[PDB]
């Protein structure tokens, strides 16, 4: 069976405009699928940089209480906290204080850790080739600046800051503003919008500046599981204070896994739509060269092979080149997706105009993975449609003979 | 002692404008016994040969096949009656463009054998029967019209031969080798019975052996 | 009948009994640029609709290219706004704002403050809560935040804020002696929109003595625009005597040319499946002629040019373009217009929520337009080849 | 005169045999008179005619038309000289099955003036003056085999037909009322009309024109 199909695809290399019927039908399918591939694994590497440049710096949840600022270790104890789906936990301060430098100004959420629980809690190292974080103590009191902030003040490794840092008061005294400048610690990048917010401190020293004693806020979570958080961090009464709304990892970034996801389904779906509009050319290439051949159709009927040949000789055919049309498709898309980065590195520089904007995006680069069940799949689905387009030739190739 | 005549006679689908052909037809062709026609083909007598055969559904009359009649049964079975037993080659002009003469010749015993290994063996040996060894693997539209017919009647006869619709043996070559196919015929004849039926408009042969018949118009 | 040749392009259209237009050969390639049309028109309709979405949210609650002098604040004497009428405005309304910092008694916030009259109407007017403007009058300092920007200061009302303008002084050798001083909150507005946490309300008179502007000066103008979005092609226009133009380009800006590229993307993969349809374009044809390169024959000897016959295969597929292109975009508009009104709820698959659309006339006329043009510019090559020579007749 | 003929031949590949048809050969067409020129065929013969047309390049040939050569002109000026002057049937059934049989008799009127109250009604009457008045609506499709070709007779034939190149006015005929057709070309000389070269493969019953030649494969 195999036989007729591929000796009447290689045989009709001479009469039939051989360049203008079959490389345009590998032309679609190999557009089709290479540009499917590239979507697929850009979406890949958007769900590998989120998981490593997003998800190992937030925390993964958080706990606060409406009345007084201590919560744990003061009036209550983070050891009762931990239950089963916590992979740890450390005490955080929000400390919102914002910066001005005179022509130079932008907005921090300033944040008071401890090196070692947060070193142990979650992946966020100082990302500088200085590698100050193990100098980073609750010693000189060192501040961290993230690079678009550090970019906005202009500042560097070391110098003063201008930070501002304003005064609680139960309706005593109000409105006395005071500064402290102590030092900078290096920078904190992740090539993301985050880097234009965070600024740390350490908090044993930052419960200097706040002044109050041993008294820390909530945001005490780290979880093993990354997409169950809504539900158990509703682990409240370990703590009593307030249960009735306590901000998750969902709803701040949660927007990211749905845009994703939707991006991957919409363009599966034009893709397939590509691959329909490829098999229609294949369908109509294969209704001609059975209205062509129609007279070797009759000569086998004449020779024994009955209705099923004929049918699965033309098949195949057509199977035939649409898998010599996704296999040329997916051999660029899996040579182009392994250089993804570099090549739009070289076309934003040819174009001069920076394709993903950092102040909006998080990634500023646009990155790739292969999965290779992605590509079995495109070629499962494309065999599947050209099968599907050579259905029809094959109910219409058991005309009787002519003569 | 087969009938082979059941007074069938064929015409056109609509039949009130396109003309028919020859009516009240009466093959005799029971056993293994040659036979040949000359009953001037030009004026077209191949419609009988796509009735004779099972090739197209008669609109009158059947015909009777060596113990049941196969017009009442599927086209598959009717396929396999085809293969296994009739041998045609007719002016379909047998062309296989890009297919090897080698496998061109074996095809019809290539839709299915209980062993592959042989079905090449039975092509060769037909081969040298008609003396084509000499650019046997090779494209058939590289060789001359003149063996066309050579490599034609041997995917004819490679299968086991019991009806053999023949038209047209002599093709367009020399008259030695043209005579010589009734020895190549009759040798097939030597190893077992098997017909021979012909039909053609060349008078030269026409007397040229027994149990010959002609029917162009009754 | 109609002495142009398309008699014989309009007939194998229609084919003979046994022809491909029955047989879903010939019209094959209409439907593939019918379904091309309707992915461009739809999904850029539906980003569209997103898009304007955005236009009334960060945009409708936000000034719009100000009118400042060269010099700095522009006095309203020097420059009256009797005399202002530039082309493409809607209308005209003086504004005060600048980069401010917000502090209250527990948290510390950062914002740009709106300098504007009561007496005109805002369009954040009806998204105010329990609060008229009007008290806004001069002496009093008064303030109106936002909801989001009250919750991240914790006042609601009646308490006491700082404003703290950078651009002011920073210059006596006593360290700093910014410009500060005290304001009162009376309410928030409610705006379902990221404008809030650093939009806040203030009279016009208490903006010009925050910033130090000599006299009862304004900044500038706000002008409206109706098409705020093209707003670069007015960026270059005849200003009345020395003034700037400055837009929302700089504050915001960045997010609406992400959101372009966005649109550019879709489009260039919904034109990915425009051209894969005109790839299955010229195939058809080159069936279209090799089958009939008999019946060429015919018509060759009898006496058409071959200019002639090159038009009867071009119209061939041009007319299967231009049928699937008015049908895709007619169609295609139809899907998107349904799909806001008398919409099928599907929100539980997708984000959901009335799906809004926007269906602008001259992208849709543009697309059908190109569609035109791809699929006739392809026709080319098989009509060029159909008339070489005469071969094998 | 009108045609002067010089040597025409048929060329293929250099390596292979060119296969020429003729290298010796000087005939020219009075105006009124006709030739008439066939011998052993299978040499290209029938695509001869078309080299006497425009549509080929002669291979170390040329051909003169009346006053001015013929292989010298643009296609868009080799047009006008075959369009509304030159009209020629050719061997198989070439008559264009997708138009109707109006339409394809009016099809070289239609390439040309526009006068449709005459390119209509001098069709219906011209094809009936061949013989064919009823069901003449019908597609050539659905038509007697024989018919196709008398169809396309008044096909080639236009408003003034300076010369006509056909040669096989016969093939599927009657006998019996397809014999109208040779006196048709003779009964337009009878009045008053122009050469028509025609002659046919078989000189039996086709030898009553005016002068009898041969075809040769120099
Ligand atoms: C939210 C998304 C984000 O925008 C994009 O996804 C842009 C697409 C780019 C993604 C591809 C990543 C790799 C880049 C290069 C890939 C190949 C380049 C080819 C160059 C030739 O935007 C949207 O999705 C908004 C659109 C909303 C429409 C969704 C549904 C509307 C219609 C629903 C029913 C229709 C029947």
């Amino acid at each position: 069976s195999l036989l007729i199909g591929l000796r009447f695809s290689r045989g009709r290399r001479r009469g039939g405009m051989v360049s203008l019927i079959s490389v345009i039908s590998t032309i679609g399918i190999a557009l089709g699928v290479a540009v499917l591939i590239v979507g697929l694994s850009a979406m890949n590497g958007f769900e590998r940089e989120l998981n490593n440049r997003i998800l190992a710096v937030v925390p993964h949840g958080e706990i606060e209480a409406v009345d007084q600022p201590w919560t744990n270790w003061q009036e209550a104890l983070d050891h009762v906290q931990k239950v089963p789906g916590i992979a740890a936990a450390a005490p955080y301060i929000n400390f919102t204080g914002l910066v001005e430098s005179g022509a130079n100004l932008r907005a921090i959420q300033v944040k008071g850790v401890n090196p070692q629980q947060e070193q142990r809690l979650s992946a966020l190292p100082s990302f500088v080739q200085g590698d100050a974080w193990r100098n980073f103590k609750a010693g000189e009191q060192q501040i961290i600046i993230g690079k678009g902030v550090a970019d906005a003040l202009k500042v560097k490794q070391g110098d003063w800051v201008s930070i501002m840092i304003p005064n609680s008061n139960p309706e005593h005294k109000l409105m006395q503003p005071k500064r402290v400048r102590l030092h900078v610690a290096g920078i904190l990048q992740l090539s993301g919008q985050l880097d234009h917010s965070f600024a740390m401190i350490p908090l044993a020293d930052a419960q200097q500046y706040l002044d109050m004693g041993s008294s820390v806020s909530g945001i005490a979570l780290k979880m093993t599981d990354v997409f169950n958080a809504n539900k158990l961090v509703r682990d409240a009464g370990e703590v009593t204070n307030s249960y009735v709304y306590i901000k998750s990892w969902i709803g701040t970034y949660g927007y990211m896994y749905r845009d994703i996801q939707m991006i991957r389904a919409i363009m599966y779906l034009a893709m397939v739509l590509v691959i329909g509009v490829a098999c229609f050319n294949i369908v109509s290439t294969l209704v001609m060269a059975v209205k062509d051949k129609s007279g070797d159709i009759a000569v086998l009927r004449t020779l024994g092979a009955k209705d099923g040949l004929i049918r699965a000789i033309f098949v195949w055919y057509g199977l035939l080149a649409g898998l010599f049309g996704s296999l040329c498709g997916v051999i660029i898309g899996v040579v182009v997706s392994l250089q993804l980065t570099p090549i739009i590195e070289w076309i934003e520089k040819l174009i001069g105009h920076q394709f993903l904007s950092s102040d909006i995006y998080f990634i500023d680069f646009l990155p790739s993975e292969l999965h290779w069940l992605d590509v079995f799949y495109v070629l499962v689905t494309a065999l599947l449609l050209s099968l599907l387009a050579s259905w029809y030739p094959a109910r219409r190739a058991s005309n009787i003979d002519p003569a | 002692i087969l009938l082979q005549c059941d007074n069938l006679c064929k015409r056109y689908q609509e039949g009130s404008v396109q003309t028919d052909v020859l009516h009240n037809v009466s093959f005799s062709v029971g056993e293994g016994e040659m036979m040949a026609i000359v009953g001037s083909s030009g004026s077209g007598k191949s419609t009988l040969l796509h009735l004779l055969g099972g090739l197209d559904t008669p609109t009158s009359g059947d015909v009777i096949f060596n113990g049941q009649p196969m017009s009442k049964l599927s086209s598959a079975a009717k396929a396999e009656l085809r293969n296994q037993k009739l041998g045609f080659i007719y002016q379909f002009h047998h062309l296989l463009p890009d297919f090897t003469a080698l496998e061109n010749v074996a095809m019809p015993l290539l839709i299915g054998k209980k062993k592959p290994a042989e079905i090449n063996s039975r092509a060769l040996e037909m081969l040298k029967a008609v003396g084509l060894d000499h650019r046997a693997n090779h494209r058939p539209s590289e060789l001359s019209g003149g063996e066309r017919q050579r490599v034609a009647i041997a995917r004819a006869l490679v299968n086991n031969p019991r009806l053999v619709l023949a038209d047209e043996p002599t093709g367009n070559l020399d008259a030695r080798n043209a005579d010589s196919i009734f020895q190549l015929l009759g040798e097939l004849n030597r190893l077992q019975g098997t017909a021979f039926l012909v039909v053609t408009h060349d008078l030269q042969l026409a007397k040229r052996m027994s149990r010959q018949l002609e029917m162009r118009d009754g | 009948y109609q002495p142009v040749a398309l008699f014989i392009g309009l007939r194998y259209m229609r084919g003979r009994a046994a022809d491909r237009f029955g047989r879903f050969v010939s019209w094959l390639s209409t439907i593939g640029i019918t379904l091309g049309v309707m992915a461009l028109v739809t999904v850029l309709s539906v980003m569209n609709g997103f898009e304007r979405e955005l236009q009334n949210n960060i945009l409708g609650l936000m000034p719009q290219a100000i009118l400042s002098s060269e010099h700095g604040s522009l006095n309203p004497q020097q420059l009256p706004e009797t005399a202002v009428k530039l082309d493409g405005v809607n209308r005209v309304a003086p504004i005060t704002t600048g980069d401010v910092v917000l502090q209250s008694a527990r948290s510390v916030a950062v914002g740009v403050m709106l300098g504007i009259d009561p007496a005109q109407k805002d369009p954040l007017t009806p998204y105010l809560v329990n609060v008229k403007q009007t008290d806004l009058e001069p002496g009093k300092y008064n303030v109106i935040l936002g909801e989001q920007l009250a919750s991240q200061l914790g006042v609601n009302r009646g308490d006491q804020i700082r404003v703290m303008v950078p651009s002011a002084s920073q210059f006596t050798p006593m360290g700093r002696i910014p410009s500060q001083r005290l304001f009162n909150v009376i309410g928030t507005f409610a705006a379902n929109s990221e404008v809030d946490g650093y939009e806040m309300l203030v009279n016009i008179e208490d903006a010009s003595r925050l910033m130090r502007y000599p006299a009862g000066n304004i900044t500038g103008w706000r002008l409206w625009l109706d098409e705020p979005l093209k707003v670069d092609s007015l960026s270059q226009q005849k200003l009345p005597e020395g003034s700037k133009w400055q837009d929302w380009r700089d504050r915001k800006g960045e997010l609406f040319q992400a959101v372009r590229m966005e649109k550019n993307m879709m489009g260039l993969l919904l034109s990915l499946i425009v051209a894969v349809a005109a790839f299955n374009i010229i195939t058809s044809l080159g069936l279209m002629v090799m089958e009939k390169q008999g019946e060429v024959a015919i018509l060759q000897t009898q006496g058409l040019t071959p200019r002639q016959i090159m038009m009867v295969f071009m119209v061939q597929g041009a007319s299967a373009g231009i049928i699937g292109a008015i049908l895709g975009a007619a169609l295609g508009a139809l899907l998107a217009s349904q799909l806001n009104n008398l919409m099928p709820i599907i929100g539980v698959l997708l984000d959901g929520a009335a799906l809004p659309v926007a269906i602008e006339p001259l992208q849709v006329i543009v697309i059908a337009l190109v569609a035109m043009a791809i699929a006739l510019l392809s026709t080319l090559y098989p009509s060029w080849r159909a008339a070489a020579t005469q071969p094998a007749e």
